[PDB]
């Protein structure tokens, strides 16, 4: 009658609002909405900071382009937001930090384009390395920030055993970690199938084996976007359309304040 | 000195026994649990989640992202099947590595109903009707739509609801089937045919992928735990 | 116990 | 009462309720039952999922280590008069793969020890029955440098003294994790390189490893002094998780393991060939 | 301290609730055997983790 | 109270009730008692059929297999460092014949294992006490290709580790049939040849066989590494049906068994010679 | 959980209902011993499976 | 440590004994029975069915 | 003479107060096992053995 | 019940109670808790000293 | 003759076990305790007493 | 004892 | 018995 649809949503957090008119409902991972540490689950004893609206708001990462030969993209959280406004500052000034997230992936095209993206949110997304040496990807390479990384179609082993790259080599049909991509659907996910929807919204609780941890040392969630069905349009052979990822911290609390961490990335 | 008499079995070690034994670190202060999201209580919960079927294991497609894509097109030969598959969920190579097939490969027997959901990934301007069918075993495997439509089937009309589910009802002589391939406990055949054809207007792709998913229904169970053939270790 |  | 739900009888339909159509884009699995798409009869269902509970899936002793230890005259060369094993489930593959259907777990652990011995030399007399000491050395405790140095006094570390030929030894251990659950996967590092570090070695650590010593080691020795003939033994260790809770399911390992992380190397082609339209 | 529970009987002899008895002999609960009387749960957190869960007869996209 | 019925006293008769005449054409046995055809006295009967209940007729461990396994140096030839036995009661004849008084049965099964060993060579030193692993491999699980390959890790298959000289090992197994009763006789095939089959091999199967692998196999090995002298062992397996129900009685086997089906071949002459009028 | 039943006594000492005790120690009923307290039945389904069962004093064919 | 004393008979195997033993496949979901015609409770039921006597065992 | 006490449970099975039972078999108490149900006390006799114990918010030397 | 004491929440202070200063000359150890010198949150404490009894 | 079945673990010695054993000097007249000052109930009581830190571990 |  |  007045017209509410699970295809049209507005998300408002802090000073930022997102609208979509072609959603496919939204996922709350494992059925758990984010929340703060309860006193009976608390572990550091100092009073936490809770910046609230200053950090729990939508940050848009740089857009990536989906073309016919794209194999996929991945980001880790909190890493993709390490340089985002006051979320990054609080993350680096405190030994411990905890946060849930709303992830909104945006990709519009037209009624004559086709393709389907799988958007998966993976707890502890360990990725495989590029060489004979095990567990050797370096901190700077494992953590690309908002730039994220990419998937490949095959294992290209780094051979310069002299000046090893120490990078991940995520093969796409193996989900970058030795399992088959088809089973990634056991993880919280949505599909952006261009004939049906133009966005995916997934709410992520904080998941870890601890109530709070070091955000600088450990990524809690990985976001993997892979073309389940490749992009195609009319009869053109080089169609490209943007994919934009907007993520908002939720229920952020931090403990253990001191001087700022300055990681060496370069 | 309570008089006792030792019976057969004394001093053996059965690896599936269930007995008490002394605690090596007594009075340890265990860390209490916290409420982590995502707790699992039964392995059958994982077999009920749809996972994508590697339907296309042709030469150049197996072990690539293309093993998950079945091509539909407006110029396909309408008399030929789009796909054919046996209902051996832990053994047929298209089903054995799905999450359902990976859990059944740790058990010897399975029973219950299964559901196949197919997703159309063409453009919004593409239309079509597809017949997906299940033939309980014992007759010739369907080679034409005419034979396939005499068994259990769903006619899918493509449209805004993007996906269609066919349920393969439990229809069996034995109360539990084997997870290996055996003709005594064989499960039947799944086939798919065009009911009309994919139709697109001009300036629209004439080919597109279809993706398929499988999961167990709520009446499904497994029994007799066993090791899987899906992992090994060399000396 | 239960005698029978 | 643990049986699965009964099948309800259902008849024909001609309606606007369409359970067969759905949109998997939402992230949900369509909860259909056979009576949503075919006519069914009533069936009183008696099957149960008793054997696929988390406890029954893990309720088996699985081999995780084979430790070799000798009893012979202490020479000056490298010998195996005592052996040390860093406790892990990643030296074998079968239990590793079952635990890794999940990201986190919490359980008590039962260890059963099977010990076998044999002569190696055709004959230099014989040997009297051997007693084995299996000492647990937690991270930080002194490790033995020889088979009879002072660490074997074991005043605080727990030891098992096993007599050859007795029933396999067995002990239980509580949930001993430092966190509220064991992490089967850790996407992170134990150190971070900082801009002010003197060199790059200081902040370097292995990807996805946590502590260095993890759970410590088992040090095994034969307590007997040597006989004239040499006797070789193997201790096989079987782990069984009990009182098990698990969280966050994962795809199972599909290509061979290559080390303690998730790395892969060969046999990256798990699926075989089958024609698209071949039954 | 004996716990008495019912067995779920499979094959029946040509002879009802058959019970079995358990006593824990150790102070530490890690020493205990497994009771294997395990409850189950709903798969929804994995099969339907949607903010608005819709009924299967209704359209998924409205 | 389980005694058989008392004999009633009965006297002379001169009547139209004729219990001695009958017609066996109907398919029925005439239920006479001695008091129907002779004068009887009263007898308080105390005998019972306690020992011929189905449970008491089957309540014995019967030998069903002798598995031979060696422990010697792994050479390149064919050896018996591990052995596999397909589980069955048809390798021996005595328990087979008692079960085959019936078409269908339902029971739990107790297995007791008696293990004996001996030296084969006059002397190459001796051997230390052996431990045996008996692993059950259900249809579909990987079978061992060598005595110490990865399958022996047994993470999910059940294994018994038996120590030589200990009391015979013993385990129970539930009713594990795929149907509601075990079929001792199956008049049918597992496949049917169809007119559209490409060749005749496709629908061909053995008469009266059901599944191919039936209940799986027991894989037995000595866990010890070899001694210099060779040691041969035999594992004898005794099966006892318990909690037994049986249906549809059959004539017992009267001529020698010839394979796992009902086929016969020789000694088709079970009855001896006796004159028609010789006591 | 102890079950106490009567023994059927054969030879008697020069000394009544003698009882014996049983406790099941395992959860799975397949582990149980046999109670051997087995009831019997009527052979009629084999000895007289006739649609009209007639009395033995009457003629079988009337 | 309950003090115990082992009696004669300890560790023997009598094939007609009647004891409990650990179940090798715990928590197995047993198929329930159905009512098959023809159940037998005692072997003497079979001896009460008339079977034909081979009365003539002469040579030929 | 069985003593029944509660175990402090660490990891919990997906199945409450679990108890364990103890019986002493020997007359001499030296034969007994340790009950390990041990109470604690205040460290004050070592940390604050002062004749006038003062409150931590007040000055130690007044 | 054997758990250690809970941490009490405490906020800012500006006062004449000075728990941070003491005189170890007396022979006593200053019994401070973190809430005497920093702002703390409430924590329901579940750790125990079960394994360090004599 | 109570029928018994020995389980894994039988006859091992775990140095952290907690079992009863026969008393070698039975009926000994134990000297009763007296109230000595300074009793300790938990090792953490000793970690709560301030002890002086060797803060200066330079060479000399 | 406690039956359940 | 005596529960505590
Ligand atoms: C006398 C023998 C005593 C043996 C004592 C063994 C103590 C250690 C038990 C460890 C059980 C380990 C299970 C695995 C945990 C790992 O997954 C994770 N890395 C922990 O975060
Ligand atoms: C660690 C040792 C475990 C041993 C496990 C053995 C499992 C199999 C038990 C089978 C009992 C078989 C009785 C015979 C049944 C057959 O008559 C019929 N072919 C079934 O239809
Ligand atoms: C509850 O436990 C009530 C009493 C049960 C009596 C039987 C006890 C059998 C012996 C247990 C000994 C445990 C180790 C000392
Ligand atoms: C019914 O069982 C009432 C209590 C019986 C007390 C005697 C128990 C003897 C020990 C049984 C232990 C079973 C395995 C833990
Ligand atoms: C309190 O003890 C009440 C009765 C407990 C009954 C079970 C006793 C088990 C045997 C103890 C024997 C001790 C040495 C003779």
């Amino acid at each position: 009658a007045c017209g509410y649809s699970d295809r049209v949503l507005q998300l408002t957090l802090g000073n930022s609002t997102i609208t979509t008119q072609e959603a496919a409902n939204s996922v709350v991972a494992y059925g758990r909405w984010p929340e703060f540490i309860r006193d009976d689950e608390a572990n550091p004893v100092d009073q936490p900071t809770e910046p609230d609206v200053a950090t729990c708001r939508f940050y848009t990462l740089d857009t990536v382009m989906w073309g016919k030969e794209s194999k996929g993209w991945w980001w880790k959280l909190p890493d993709a937001l390490r340089d985002m406004g006051l979320f990054g500052q609080n993350m680096y000034y405190h030994y411990l930090g905890r946060s849930g997230y709303t992830v909104h992936v945006q990709c519009n095209a037209s009624k004559f384009h086709q393709g389907a993206l799988g958007v998966f949110a993976i707890p502890e997304y360990c990725l495989a390395g590029d060489s004979d040496k095990q567990r050797y990807t370096s901190y700077a390479n494992a953590n690309p920030g908002e730039r994220g990384g990419k998937f490949y179609s095959q294992f290209n082993k780094d051979n310069a055993v002299t000046s090893p790259k120490r990078e991940f080599c995520p093969v796409d049909y193996l989900l970058g970690c030795g399992v088959l991509l088809g089973n990634a659907f056991v993880y919280p996910h949505q599909i952006i199938n261009l004939r049906t929807n133009n966005s995916a919204t997934i709410v992520l609780p904080y998941v870890n084996a601890l109530a709070i941890d070091s955000m600088v040392k450990h990524n809690n969630w990985g976001i993997a976007i892979l073309p389940l069905s490749p992009l195609d349009f009319a009869q053109d052979s080089s169609v490209e359309i943007p994919i934009t990822v907007t993520i908002a911290p939720m229920c952020s609390e931090f403990n253990g304040l001191r001087n700022v961490t300055a990681p060496k990335f370069q | 000195g309570l008089p006792v008499l030792n019976t057969p079995g004394s001093n053996q070690y059965l690896t599936s026994d269930n007995h008490q034994s002394p605690c090596a670190i007594p009075e340890f202060d265990v860390t209490p649990p916290i409420d982590i999201p995502g707790e699992v209580k039964n392995m059958m919960e994982l077999a009920e989640i749809d996972t994508m079927i590697p339907l296309n294991l042709e030469s150049t497609k197996r072990n690539t992202m293309d093993m998950y894509r079945v091509t539909l097109s407006d110029s396909a030969d309408l008399s030929q099947p789009i796909l054919c598959l046996s209902l051996s969920p832990a053994f047929d190579p298209r089903l054995s590595h799905t999450m359902l097939g990976e859990v059944l490969n740790y058990y010897t027997h399975w029973a219950g109903s299964l559901k196949f959901t197919f997703l159309f990934c063409g453009s919004m301007m593409a239309t079509g009707k597809i017949l997906v069918a299940y033939a309980p075993p014992g007759a010739q495997p369907p080679t034409s739509r005419k034979e396939a439509m005499l068994g259990t089937h769903v006619i899918w009309d493509l449209g805004l609801q993007s996906s269609c589910t066919m349920v393969v009802p439990w229809i069996s002589n034995v109360t539990y089937r084997q997870t290996t391939q055996d003709s005594f406990t064989e499960g039947g055949y799944i086939s798919m045919f065009y009911q009309t054809r994919i139709v697109v207007p001009l300036s629209t792709p004439k080919s597109m992928s279809m993706l398929g998913f499988v999961s167990a229904c709520n009446d499904f169970s497994v029994r007799l735990l066993r090791d899987t053939t899906h992992i090994s270790q060399s000396a | 116990i239960s005698e029978v | 009462q643990d049986s699965l739900p009964d099948t309800k009888a259902s008849g024909p339909a001609h309606s606007k309720e369409v359970p067969a159509l759905t949109a998997v884009e939402t992230g949900a699995t369509n909860p259909l039952a056979p009576s949503d798409t075919v006519q069914t009869r009533h069936v009183v269902q008696r099957r149960s999922r008793s054997e696929s509970t988390i406890e029954s899936f893990f309720a088996r002793g699985a081999c995780v280590a084979i430790i070799e230890v000798d009893n012979e005259q202490p020479t000056t060369r490298a010998q195996k008069l005592f052996a040390m094993w860093r406790i892990t489930y990643k030296d074998t593959v079968q239990l590793r793969r079952k635990l890794e259907f999940f990201t986190y777990s919490r359980f008590d652990m039962e260890f059963t020890f099977v010990v076998t011995a044999n002569f190696t030399n055709a004959n230099n007399g014989h040997a009297l029955n051997q007693v084995y000491q299996i000492m647990y050395i937690p991270p930080g405790a002194p490790t033995p440098k020889s088979w009879d140095d002072y660490t074997w006094q074991t005043s605080s570390n727990p030891s098992i003294f096993y007599t050859y030929g007795a029933a396999p030894a067995r002990i239980s251990v509580p949930y001993v994790g430092l966190a509220n659950a064991y992490s089967h996967f850790y996407d992170g590092f134990a150190k971070v390189p900082l801009k002010t570090d003197a060199n790059d070695q200081i902040g370097d650590s292995l990807y996805s490893a946590m502590t260095v010593d993890d759970f410590g080691v088992l040090a095994v020795r034969v307590v007997n002094d040597h006989n004239p003939t040499k006797v070789t033994s193997k201790v096989r260790i079987y782990m069984k998780p009990k009182h098990v809770r698990v969280w966050c399911p994962r795809p199972p390992r599909a290509v061979p393991y290559y080390g303690p992380g998730v790395d892969y190397r060969n046999n990256l082609d798990p699926l075989s060939e089958k024609g698209l339209t071949t039954y | 301290g004996a716990q008495v529970s019912s067995q779920k009987v499979g094959a029946h002899e040509n002879s009802s609730t058959i019970n079995y008895t358990t006593i824990n002999y150790y102070k530490d609960s890690a020493s205990n055997a497994a009771s294997k009387q395990d409850y189950s749960q709903d798969p929804s957190k994995f099969t339907e983790p949607l903010k608005d869960v819709l009924i299967k007869t209704a359209p998924a996209l409205n």
